[PDB]
RNA sequence: GCAAAGAUCUAACGGAGAUAUACUCAACAUGCAACGUUGGAUACUGGAGCGGGGAAGGAUUUCGUGCCAACGGCACUCGUA
RNA sequence: GGGAUCUCGCAGGUAUCGUGAGGGAAGUAUGGGGUAUACGGGAACUCCCAUGCCGUGCCUCUAGUUUCUGGGGUUUGUCGAACGGCAAGUGCCCCGAAGCCAUCGCACGGUGGUUCUCGGCUGAAAGCCAGAAGCCAAUCCCAAGACCAGAUGCCCAC
RNA sequence: UACGUCCCUCUCCAAACGAGAGAACAUGCAUGGGCUGGCAUGAGCGGUGGGGCUCGUCCCGAGGCGCUGAACCUUGAGGCCUGCAUGCUCAGGGACAC
RNA sequence: AGAAAAAUCCGUAAGC
RNA sequence: GAUCCUUCGAUGUCGGCUCUUCCUAACCUAGCGGCUAAGGGUUGGAUUGUU
């Protein structure tokens, strides 16, 4: 037999931070102009679609599929800073940053614990004296020394979250990373990172609708689990003496200790993932902008993205989002970050075309047999409840 | 060859036989295409062939060991356009071991899934449901 | 500092809506307008902080017992709702010496240990002598309809 | 795709709902019956009449 | 470890067993937890009964007033102490 | 400047974004299509399409689960009856949301160097090519007792 | 001294306990309304019913019909709507920093 | 007491 | 088999189940012309306490 579980995913450990993060960028190509990589997001639900394929040699060509999606919510994003890097015998060190002349309230609440009963101080200093003389002569020397000594650019950008008008989601201090830019040398991208300086960016001008991407996220916790649901060992006999859901042997006499590919009892949820070749079905408008989110060519009705009574448990979709192939790891409401794809994309159904012809918005909760409210009204009739609201109008 | 369907009668399984050869029984003995797992049962599925055996009908096809096709089942399956479809009973069809059909009619429905696989067996189904 | 905080640079911001009322003035329609399109923290300006209330006061609420008893184990049910509702008068009204009422505790107590209705309206009345409450029922033909009212 | 109707409560399926029936004494005509949720299988098996049944299309149709 | 024998809640009296503060301060965020009697509520035993009488064995354990150091494997203002 | 019968006290605190030494490490097997003829019955590579096992997740659909004792039904006892219920350590039966969950459902599973068996090119061994495995690095997981003089926000001190 | 951090209090993407993510007069909490779903037509009243009892009427009677897709439940280990309505908050308290 | 730091301004171990 | 070195104020005895790791004189998979290669695999049942 095999053996259970997989030994490069270890330690089964509580991960650092709540965030997805790219450990890696995809590869810097000089040919390209520049561009962004990465885009932070938030999970909403699920629902299902219906498309007709196209891929020639199939019994399911010419055909049509249901296929799962999953919806994230994608507010813009702004930019605050630029930060370089040089390269050394012992890694790269970074050399300074070049911060914007205004910041939010809301980038600044991610420096406190309590933001409310504070002085409030945190880049008072630094706005008086970038405003100063001496402060443009230093501004004006450390982008010599990006240009001079520099080899990665990255600005730092962070999600706006009074754009986000959520209710279940509790914080409203910004969530901050760093974005690498790609393309170019290394004057073109300092040129595009100052253009961009205090400024909002947009999850379509990052991403195209038939691409694909990576994800970053941390998994659904469940705190500490035995060894057949953690590892996936067998049960014992039911005629076992002190307990079926162990591991019955745990080593040999030799060597006289306990290896490290044994199976034991502990954490089991909230590890980092990265989750390779996302494919993109839609990129969705705001529901100001556009209000029939969920029509297609082929269904014309008046719908949106958000379901009969709401996504269980977030509530509605109010800004642009993603519409993924799939699944992601973790739970709704948790913030993630979609990167550029690494592995090569020159597969048939990587480079394949979609066209969406139905969107289900039937509700989540229960079974949901209408897309519509004036569907289920068409059902219905009207009710004693319409019938004595009417009366009582009248009189 | 096919898509996917949910393996529905593991190793010692008893369904109907759907043929007029004079069979009432087939017991399932093993499933042919199986690699093998530790402690895991060979179960069939829709368009499979099976070794079997009669367990109940004319004497002198009992005794001894024949070739199938599963045409039938109560475990439901999922089609790629989404549709859970599923039977009343679980049946079964007697061949050869190259897949012509010993008799000459079929009792119920078959499914498509397992009349594409077999051209022979299409002609005599009475409806491919 | 309070008097900096509150108005001053909250009262100064709220300028945008002299600079919203030209702009939309202007002939312009359908502009996605978030900032004071207003004043924001309706606790800011709804609240008209009548003042500190008085000593003895009378309250008529309903109290959701169904949703803080759930799953729970049947020979605990009506124990724990008498704690439950002892808790919520008593973060209602600042005090920890609360009374329950004979009224009270036979409605709690009427179906047994483990048939404890699924909501309840109280009367709460504050007295001063140090400060408690004695809590009594509001027998009632249905709950629908009924806020929180001041007697 | 296609919207279907329940065979017993003539609900509206849509695509990716419900559960389809392959009877053994089948109809040449509908071979296949599509249910949309158990409750109108339990039913169905059960042998009941759906004009005696308050909340479907045909209970609706006579008496509404 | 103190998990068989389902289960207690409420008010008023009693008690040193409290409503126990350096001040500011209405109050909560700085005296907790637990006890007896009476009334009310909710359950259990269920006539082969945690009912009412006797033999063998025990020998003051019976009753009233007090008390609460030790003992009643937690506690007591109570006790076959 | 206090302590004890000399001693330190005379300086850091808090909050973000990152680096990456070192350690772990993973994908594998079967079938078909096409080539589809070459050779004289019967080939092969490029390339397409599915499936088995393994791995990491997810809950839109389908299935399982109910102490939401949710709504209904039904038996014996019981409060004078109806109502409302209650007891039978959840009385029992039907349907049942949310949540959890299934190879019983659905999604995803990458790239380069180097060498050996061996085949070569110059060339009297040596110098230079190609090169299944394997090995090393990267992608992926943990990461400063690896003591980061990496960057940065605010206060204090000098 | 200052910046600040922690405890008490509140929330649940976290959770054996620590630790975590958050908020700190905030649609924060409470109750109600509307939506979305579940079950399957409430209490009460009234003019079809196998039969039966008294003076064409008046009564006993399982079940049925009407008011009635009624009635009840719907966030709670924690469904939606204030880019739906009201009520409560009235100098937050303590310890370190020192 | 040892920096994978540095050696009117800004830009040139230069002319600057 | 031989032996009798340790243990008789005691080191729990066959088979199976469960789980991890290592070797090669290579069954399959992979390359060559018999050689290289330990990377990934190596099943489920009737009778028998069995191996
Ligand atoms: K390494
Ligand atoms: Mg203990
Ligand atoms: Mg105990
Ligand atoms: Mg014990
Ligand atoms: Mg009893
Ligand atoms: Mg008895
Ligand atoms: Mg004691
Ligand atoms: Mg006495
Ligand atoms: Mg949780
Ligand atoms: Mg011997
Ligand atoms: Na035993
Ligand atoms: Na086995
Ligand atoms: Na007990
Ligand atoms: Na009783
Ligand atoms: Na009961």
């Amino acid at each position: 037999h095999p053996r259970h579980g997989h030994l490069g995913f270890l330690p089964r450990k509580r991960s650092r931070q709540i965030r997805g993060r790219a450990r890696a960028f995809p590869k810097d190509d000089a040919t390209q102009k520049p561009h962004l990589t990465s885009f932070m997001v938030f999970k909403a639900g699920m629902t299902h679609i219906v498309r007709d394929v196209d891929r020639p040699g199939s019994k399911v060509n010419k055909k049509e599929v249901v296929e799962p999606v999953t919806i994230l919510e994608a507010p813009p994003m702004v930019i605050v800073g630029i930060v370089g890097y040089r390269q050394t015998p012992v890694g790269l060190k970074t050399i300074g940053t070049v911060w914007a002349h205004h910041t939010s309230v809301e980038f600044r609440r991610r420096y406190y614990k309590n933001w409310k009963q504070s002085a409030q101080l945190a880049f008072s200093r630094q706005k008086q004296f970038a405003n100063t003389k001496e402060g443009k002569v230093a501004e004006a020397r450390t982008l010599n020394a990006f240009a001079k000594k520099a080899s990665v650019i990255r600005v730092i950008a962070h999600t706006q979250l009074r754009k986000l008008r959520n209710h279940r989601v509790g914080v409203k201090k910004a969530h901050v990373q760093e974005i690498q830019v790609n393309g170019g040398s290394v004057a073109a991208k300092i040129a595009l990172a100052k253009s961009l300086l205090e400024k909002e960016v947009r999850v379509d001008s990052v991403f195209q609708q038939s691409e694909a991407c990576d994800v970053c996220s941390v998994t659904k916790g469940h705190g500490t689990e035995g060894v057949v649901k953690r590892w996936g060992v067998a049960c014992l006999p039911r005629k076992t003496h002190r307990g079926l859901r162990k591991v019955a042997c745990i080593g040999a006499w030799h060597p006289a200790r306990v290896m490290y590919t044994v199976a034991r009892a502990g954490q089991h949820g909230y590890h980092h993932r990265t989750q390779l070749n996302k494919k993109i079905y839609q990129i969705g408008r705001s529901v100001a902008v556009e209000p029939n989110q969920a029509t297609t060519t082929y269904d014309l009705t008046a719908k949106t993205i958000t379901p009969m009574g709401g996504f269980v448990g977030y509530g509605t979709v109010r800004n642009d989002y993603v519409m993924l192939k799939g699944s992601v790891s973790g739970p709704r409401r948790r913030v993630m970050t979609l990167r550029r794809p690494m592995a090569p994309q020159t597969s048939r159904q990587l480079k394949e075309k979609i066209v969406l012809k139905f969107i289900d918005t039937s509700s989540k909760i229960g079974h949901g047999r209408f897309q519509t409210k004036k569907e289920k009204n068409q059902w219905f009739g009207p009710l004693k409840k319409d019938r004595i609201r009417r009366e009582e109008r009248l009189r | 060859c096919r898509f996917r369907v949910s393996v529905a009668l593991p190793v010692g399984a008893v369904v109907n036989c759907a043929d007029n050869t004079g069979a009432k029984n087939l017991y399932v003995i093993s499933v042919k295409g199986y690699h093998g797992r530790l402690n895991r049962l060979p179960s069939a599925a829709l368009g499979d062939m099976v070794m079997c055996s009669v367990k109940k009908g004319k004497p002198e096809l009992r005794k001894k060991v024949l070739n199938a096709v599963i045409i039938r089942q109560r475990k439901s399956w999922r089609r790629k356009d989404g549709t859970v479809i599923y039977f009343e009973d679980n049946a079964g069809v007697i061949v050869n071991p190259k897949g012509e059909m010993k008799g000459s009619g079929i009792a119920g429905p078959v499914a498509k899934e397992s009349a594409d696989l077999w051209p022979k067996i299409s002609t005599h189904a009475p409806a491919i449901v | 500092i309070i008097d900096a905080r509150k108005k001053a640079a909250e009262s100064r911001k709220n300028r945008d809506d002299k600079r919203w009322k030209r702009v939309l003035a202007n002939m312009d329609e359908e502009k996605r307008k978030k900032f004071h399109g207003v004043r924001g923290a309706t606790r800011a300006s709804l609240l008209k902080r009548t003042g500190r209330k008085p000593d003895a006061v009378s309250m008529e609420a309903t109290i959701h017992l169904s949703k803080l008893l759930k799953k729970k184990t049947f020979s605990k049910r009506a124990p724990l709702a008498i704690k439950r509702i002892k808790a919520f008068v008593g973060r209602l009204m600042k005090t920890k010496d609360n009374r329950i009422d004979a009224s009270l505790n036979t409605y709690i107590w009427h179906k047994g240990v483990k048939g404890v209705p699924g909501r309840v309206r109280v009367l709460i009345q504050r007295k001063s002598e140090h400060f408690y409450t004695v809590i009594s029922n509001v027998p009632v033909a249905s709950f629908k309809g009924l806020t929180t009212k001041t007697v | 795709m296609r919207t279907i109707e329940c065979e017993f409560s003539h609900f509206a399926v849509h695509p990716g709902h419900g559960r389809r029936y392959v009877p053994f004494a089948f109809l040449s005509t509908k071979p296949v019956l599509t249910f949309s949720r158990p409750k109108c299988f339990a039913l169905y098996m059960r042998k009941k009449n759906p004009r005696f049944i308050p909340w479907t299309r045909t209970y609706r149709r006579i008496h509404r």
